[PDB]
């Protein structure tokens, strides 16, 4: 309900809060395809900023992986990628950051 | 124009004609600009450029742009193209300056466009000055646009360690 409605019940501000929370929660509650499905959408919206949250939430999530995620988790960041300079940069950088640590290690430091 | 035997001169006479444009009507003007761009094998250029600069001054003036603004953007496009081909010069520096003066996004976008481009183009030298120029501009200024500007530039970085 939240997901859907909020989508078409708007307000960016809400998203900030919820994002943050969601950010922690991920794969302890599974339903991956859906959740992904959502996540993509959330990003769908413009705003470098709106887009950005899906990646950040993801870090706790990614790290944990779910009912299918690690392989693919690795595949995805690749599949979804962006320019728009500082938006480019965000993709690049997260990557670059990613680039910079053994992704397993990477996850551990950053997450905390 | 498909008199592709296309004589030198003719291209050249344009400016004269173009002068008339100062008695505006953008829409007409606009048609001109496209038209204009074409002839230049990166030449009859300077005289023009100069003239452009004249335009530029003219553009300053006191203005109450409403139509001409548009023109400016266009001009810049028209202008942009040339440069690609050309080796260009001080004139260009001036845009940079000019741009600093200005206050609306579309230009920033162009600028940015330039950011991109230039990032590709790198013969560099100019940039550095400009970067300086910019440094001034920057010091000299505040805004989201700027704020954004900083970001990329910052991103870019080099010397004066």
């Amino acid at each position: 309900h939240l997901c859907e409605f909020i989508e078409d019940c708007e307000f960016t501000v809400l998203a900030t809060r919820i994002l943050h929370l969601l950010g922690q929660e991920g794969p302890k509650t599974n339903n991956p395809s859906k959740y992904i499905r959502f996540i993509y959408n959330r990003v769908v919206l413009e705003h470098e900023e709106v887009r950005a949250g899906a990646v950040s939430a993801l870090a706790k999530f990614g790290a944990q992986n779910e009912e299918m995620l690690p392989s693919i988790l690795v595949l995805l960041k690749r599949c979804v990628m962006d320019d728009d300079n500082e938006v480019r940069d965000r993709a690049t950088f997260y990557l670059n950051v990613l680039e910079q640590k053994q992704k397993a290690l990477n996850a551990g430091y950053i997450l905390n | 124009k498909e008199h592709p035997a296309h004589e030198r001169v003719l291209q050249d006479l344009v400016m004269d004609i173009l002068r008339v444009l100062s008695t505006p009507d953008l829409e007409v003007r606009k048609k001109t600009l496209q038209l204009a761009l074409d002839l230049v094998s990166s030449r009859n250029v300077e005289e023009l450029v100069i003239v452009l600069k004249k335009e530029v001054i003219k553009t300053n003036n006191v203005s109450e742009h409403e139509d001409t603004d548009k023109y400016r953007q266009l001009l810049v496009r028209t202008l942009h193209s040339c440069s690609v081909r050309f080796p260009d010069m001080a004139a260009n520096v001036i845009p940079v300056l000019m741009e600093f003066l200005s206050d609306s996004n579309e230009a920033a976008a162009a600028d940015v466009l330039e950011f991109v481009r230039e990032a590709i183009q790198r013969f560099d030298n100019l940039r550095m000055l400009i970067v300086e120029k910019m440094l001034e501009v920057f010091h000299a200024i505040k805004s989201v646009k700027i704020y954004r500007g900083a970001l990329w530039i910052l991103g870019e970085y080099c010397s004066t360690k």
